């Protein structure tokens, strides 16, 4: 293969990469922006009060987004095994 | 010296692959170079059976019925492992080698032994780096993702080597791994 | 007895190997490797002018000659060891400033450092090396240098040692010209997360510690790779050019 | 009082004032570093020679620092007297019970004043995520153009950039302090009222 | 052959399935490497014995037994020793795998006890390894959950440093013998081979 | 197995960890909240004395709790046990 | 072949794990980069090893070797007679509860258990060797926790968040260590607890 | 041993955590809430005010209390120790 | 083959230097700043040192006697055993050898005639005793620099500021303003009291 | 040695920690309380005012009490130097 | 074991570890891959060693290769320039504690045996490594103490000034010239 076949394809894991963990933080760092809002207003200063509510949020969006995020690997694994026989020759 | 034979096979690209696989999924010394160097041993015996069928039903058993030059087994011995060997190649690799031990420009499949093997093994090299490092991919994802989702929520020290070993292996599961990857790498040989 | 002959040659040959960035690295056996200089000894055998007979192998001018030798692979294949740490320090320096080791930011000692996009870059530094024939240029300028610093005909000089010593200045280098653009993104992100801290002081290191600047730095990454062979392509003349002033050959 | 003003008069000069003082502080600094990697073996082996070359490098490097800081200093206590002034009243400093009081304290807390800076704080994060993202990204090209670059001035041009945006995010708060002032003017006499 | 012939005699036995399940227990426990590899290759090479013994009993009946009186040996021997062999590894091949490599070879074969060794074991090893995968990881999931727990009381309390790995290190050695541990591990890899 | 069926064996097990971490961080949370809002009317500054009433809480939630949470891990571990047959085959 | 495996079976039929795991998890627990090299710990385990198992090697070397040295059989009565002392050491050392499921598993079950074969007896005994070396490293893990604990309490209440509270608490361990005299409490239970 | 052994021993380890954490913390928070309920008074808003004297006082609390910590210490890895017989059996 | 050359390891008075030196490089922070491998060569030249009379007389009674060779594995072997055994024994604690005499069972009036087998495991449980007494020592200072950084730290506000990048340089002074090395390896020297 | 002789020389450590953290934060403190004292009589409300004199007062200090800060610190050294011996036996 | 013993006794020791003091000053920690970073300090070991060998290879190589005296005593006059490099780098002070040890002293430094020498050859090398190494800190502490009052005056002081100060430490670094400076400074400390 040439260099710019090899680049599109790290393009395409990057990709895969920021699509997850957007998928998995978004959720977290809203619920982190709520929480924080709420903090500033009541001038609350309590800097670890923000943990449980972003652990349980990234929990169940790991439960939500789970099987089409293993979904979505799995067909990346499988894209890149028809993949070979271009790097054959 | 005897074990070079095993070298002029296709023992190199899958001993490179999978190398390169146990370090790809978190495994540090799982199955362990001694294991790894036996199930591609076993690999090639079932890769290379047509060749050693060839070379065996026609310069080994001819040869115990001897009927013929004990130097000559070793042209014709020579003849069908190079066939596979050249199919293989790449024609740059050869050429650049050709180039390099000075020879003119000839003709392939009559490039002599010995400039065939270091262009074969090369070229075997290349390839075996290149699917290895496309194997590599999926599980560079994975250890990414996990220390993006750790880091992000914070924990600073949850090595994401030891979190994201159960999704490795989950993933390697479920893609059955080994039924695609020590299963393409006996289609990986066109001859 | 061949190898009374050809030791010097398979000597340098396979001292350059064990450092090499793909052949000479793991993943690949040390057994493969010296089964694959000793095959390249016979091909380029033609090629190898006439060693200096009446020096024996067990005696001291020969083991002088030997490291003399040793010194010219490691010097050759350690080059390319640099071009590719050139760029997992690319990988090293917009992962450790978005956040991703960080551990190993506070605690320089044991600490916890995760080089996971440092091992991306080198996956990129060595599929390049291969897709654009590295390995290939790379012997042959080993096999250019039995003629251009002949076997027993002296060696590296002074004036090279320091010349390639001055490498990690061009690997710094190097590492800031290609990362200089994710450098700035990812500073001007930073700061930002900095501005929501002085302006509300709520929003902590728990609230939204190190989730902006890791979406973007792995966005910048992402966006890097795109025109990161136009480098690549930049450094491997320097890499080249510097091995081709060590064997001198002219070039 | 404001809480705001405060917090972009620091900002925004921590910025505007970085520019010009860190043309020079950089310039210290380089000295600073290239004089302290120079040694010559007379200076290396007693330690008693060291201790002047780190005096003399620091001391040529304290007044841009503290050139910027001192305007730093300025623009935060001038930024918080934007509203008021500086009378100088001995009795606030005095202890009274009366100030740590649950009663008013909860009543300050709630009220409308809670939701204005409710309504503030999730400003404060979309100015800074719609304009550190915007420049991020409409400054695109100029921006990946800072790879291929000569040498030198390639690292200048991008000091010289990451200045602007800091400058423009900082700057870009004008609304969130904007919108506080008046409310807090409003409140210096709603209270009273 | 001599330099791979002790590569060659573990592949064949069950020794695969239990070194790479023995590898991810330690990796899952977090002992940087106590039970050291001469260690774990040790374990899973008396367990290899102990479920073998079957099929080794067969062996030195039928071969060793023979050889002893030297009735035939070198071809007859060997096929009695392929034999039973065949049997314990036919047995553990999955079917999927095992179709999936004769169609590599692309021989025709009718009968799956007919299979030739050189396309068996090579069919035995993707379906050992991935058996040796799937029970680690299932193996795996009760010790994520501790590091997990650990790593976020700590930083709950505050506490970014302070690695979880050693304080939930013991919590890791508490409940991997209140569950019988190695009794239970070492016995479902002794279970699960049919033989 | 399936990819279904680790995706469920993944549900259960990110649902004991956020259930042991609720147990344990909840009572500490709920300190926090109680301490930070005696902050906040008292008007006190003062941002790490929420440090040691959630740490007493932590521990003391880790003695209730803890016997329970042992068995629950210990359950979990013996169900991964029989679950090893539908692996097998 | 089996020449690169001695080495790994010959050390697992005598009492050389538990210790290598015990000083390997306390190792662990003194937060301390290893320092006693690997090479350490194997080699006070080895001499322990001598230290221990002297009322087997003495019989081993009296009733085995020292005949084979008039040699009066060949490789016999070695073979059948070294047996006997590792036999009768590790068959003192394994839980009932733990070698019960090795015979149910080998399908044979024997009324009196000194007759179970040696590859029944090796595994159970290696078994109830990892689980009592596992209990004992965690009984040793504990006090070297509560001062990880302790000391990363007393930083973060002052707001010492970047301290990383595992250097500053290694003196504290390494003190531990020495009041409590260390080495021969834990190397003087190790070997003690072999009762035979 | 059974789990409920191993239950009480780890009831007795966060026992010892707790007290000694209370010995050393008690002190640093009482002169926390002195100096704060200070700045309330007088009305002064200066938050790293309070760090030296908790810094003060921790120290001579490490002082104070160091040598029946330490004794505690001892003793509890003794303890450990004359209870290994039964994890023996 | 591999458990072997540990063992002459142990034997000699190397561990000691080892332990030491890695707290050591544990307390001043550094990330294998002196790396694992100059450790081990520094512990080796030191234990040439140490051990050069022992070796003088090893010299001196056991290799070069070796040459009209008037003995073997009998007394020639057991004679290296004489002078090691010497040494050690000067530098095992009584409280460690009584402790392994005892669980041995097998009593001798006198202490010097105590069987290898039971020696060595006193002599290194000293060893790591004494190693992490000194270890101990010489940890305190650097211990008393990272805590006044991290208080001055904390102090001047910068929190979020690891006092770790900025406690190592004082760090290497405070260890060069006191000779250092000179200091610490020589009552590693001066420690095995001849 | 014994426990009691090590609690003496951490005694002495912790001794050096508070007179070193002592002797540089005092006069930082003292001249936050200063200006401190001067926002609350003044009423100005502009929490990182305390930065610059604070920090200017903390380098001051490490240059006044630098030397016999040194010193102390290298009397130290020197007497644990000294202490060995007792260590030894 | 031969390698190491003939690194030590070189230049290798106090080059490689300013290497790793400056891999720790960077922040950039494992970033120049110790491989890399052993590679190039034994390039600078060759590049300073230049005279050293060469006057092991005149004085003693040269008239034993063309026997003009024997191999023991040719091993002899090896270590005269090995000793006389040795002895300009050792202190006095860490020479006479290793002499004093010994009992047997000498009159003048060159008389000094190899295994006295070396251990008061490493100790004095450290030393000065770390003489050095704190010299490399001090520039790459003050852009870390300057991004942290800077960004402490403005406020924040929640940014954590170690991930904005990094890419200021790698700037400057290679902007000052860096490498090549701090070169010439291991390569001056080395004056015959």
């Amino acid at each position: 293969m040439t260099p710019e076949i090899f680049v599109e394809l790290f393009k395409e894991s990057l990709w895969l990469v920021l699509i997850m963990v957007c998928a998995i933080i978004i959720p977290s760092l809203l619920i982190g922006l709520v929480v924080a809002i709420f903090q500033a207003a009541t001038s609350i200063n309590e800097q670890t009060l923000s943990f449980l509510p972003r652990l349980i949020i990234t929990l169940l969006a790991l439960m939500f987004f789970g099987h089409w995020m293993t979904q979505m690997l799995m067909d990346f694994f499988y894209s890149m095994i028809e993949r070979l026989p271009q790097v054959l020759y | 010296l005897p074990a070079m034979v095993i070298l002029m096979t296709s023992f190199t690209r899958i001993v490179v692959v999978m190398s390169i696989l146990r370090q790809a999924m978190g495994l540090q010394q799982t199955p362990s170079n001694q294991v790894i160097i036996g199930i591609a041993l076993f690999l090639t015996f079932f890769i290379m059976a047509p060749v050693f069928n060839q070379i065996n039903e026609q310069a080994v058993q001819p040869y115990l019925n001897e009927q013929i030059s004990a130097r000559q087994a070793f042209d014709l011995a020579q003849e069908p492992m190079k066939a596979f060997m050249l199919k293989q190649t790449r024609i740059k690799d050869l050429e650049t080698f050709v180039e390099m031990s000075g020879s003119q420009v000839t003709a392939p499949e009559q490039v002599s032994m010995a400039v065939l093997i270091p262009a074969f093994i090369t070229s075997e090299l290349k390839t075996a780096f290149q699917i290895g490092f496309m194997l590599f991919l999926p599980f560079l994802i994975i250890d990414l993702v996990v220390a993006s989702v750790l880091m992000a929520m914070g924990m600073m020290m949850l090595s994401p080597m030891i979190v994201s070993l159960p999704f490795k292996l989950m993933l390697f599961v479920l893609v059955d791994g080994w039924n695609l990857i020590l299963s393409t790498l006996a289609g990986s040989f066109a001859l | 007895d061949f190898i009374a002959n050809y030791f010097w040659p398979y000597t340098r040959i396979a001292a350059m190997l064990m450092v090499m960035t793909v052949t000479g690295a793991r993943f690949v056996p040390a057994r493969v490797r010296l089964y694959l200089g000793l095959a390249l000894t016979f091909a380029v055998m033609p090629a190898i002018p006439a060693v200096p007979s009446d020096i024996a192998l067990l005696s001291l001018q020969g083991f002088m000659i030997t490291f003399e030798q040793i010194v010219i692979g490691m010097a050759m294949g350690m080059v390319t060891q640099f071009l590719v740490q050139i760029f997992v320090m690319l990988g090293q320096i917009l992962g450790m400033q978005s956040s991703l080791g960080f551990a190993s930011m506070v605690d320089p000692a044991n600490g916890q450092n995760t080089p996971l996009l440092g091992q991306m870059f080198m996956l990129l530094a060595t599929l390049f090396f291969l897709s654009s024939d590295g390995h290939l240029k790379m012997i042959q300028l080993v096999v250019f240098s039995f003629k251009s610093l002949p076997i027993g005909s002296g060696s590296l000089t002074t004036v090279d040692y320091r010349e390639l010593a001055l490498w990690l200045g061009i690997m710094f280098k190097a590492s800031l010209a290609v990362s200089l653009s994710g450098i700035i993104a990812l500073l001007t992100v930073n700061l930002s997360f900095g501005v929501m801290t002085r302006a509300a002081p709520q929003l902590n290191i728990f609230s939204l510690g190190f989730s902006f600047a890791l979406l973007v730095g792995l966005l910048l990454c992402w966006y890097i790779l795109s025109g990161l062979y136009t480098h690549y392509e930049i450094y491997w003349q320097e890499t080249e050019e510097q091995i081709c002033r060590l064997i001198r050959l002219n070039c | 009082r404001s809480k705001e003003l405060a917090s972009v008069s620091v900002l925004v000069v921590g910025a505007v004032s970085l520019m010009w003082f860190g043309e020079a502080l950089a310039q210290g600094l380089f000295t600073a570093m290239q004089r302290l990697f120079s040694l010559d073996r007379e200076e290396i082996f007693d330690i008693g020679k060291l201790f002047d070359i780190i005096g003399g490098s620091l001391v040529n490097l304290l007044l841009p620092l503290l050139m910027i800081l001192i305007t730093l200093f300025i623009a935060a206590l001038i930024g918080a007297a934007g509203v008021g002034g500086i009378n100088f009243s001995a009795e606030a400093a005095m202890p009274k019970l009366s100030k740590m009081n649950p009663l008013s304290g909860f009543k300050r807390m709630f009220g409308l004043q809670s939701w204005v800076e409710l309504l503030k704080s999730i400003l404060k994060v979309m100015l800074v995520a719609g304009v550190a993202f915007y420049l991020i990204e409409a400054s695109q090209k100029d921006l990946f153009q800072l790879s291929l670059d000569v040498y030198p001035q390639n690292i200048f041009h991008a000091l010289d950039i990451l200045l602007n945006f800091v400058l423009l995010i900082s700057c870009s708060l004008l609304v969130v302090v904007a919108i506080d002032i008046p409310f807090q003017i409003w409140q210096h006499a709603n209270q009273l009222k």
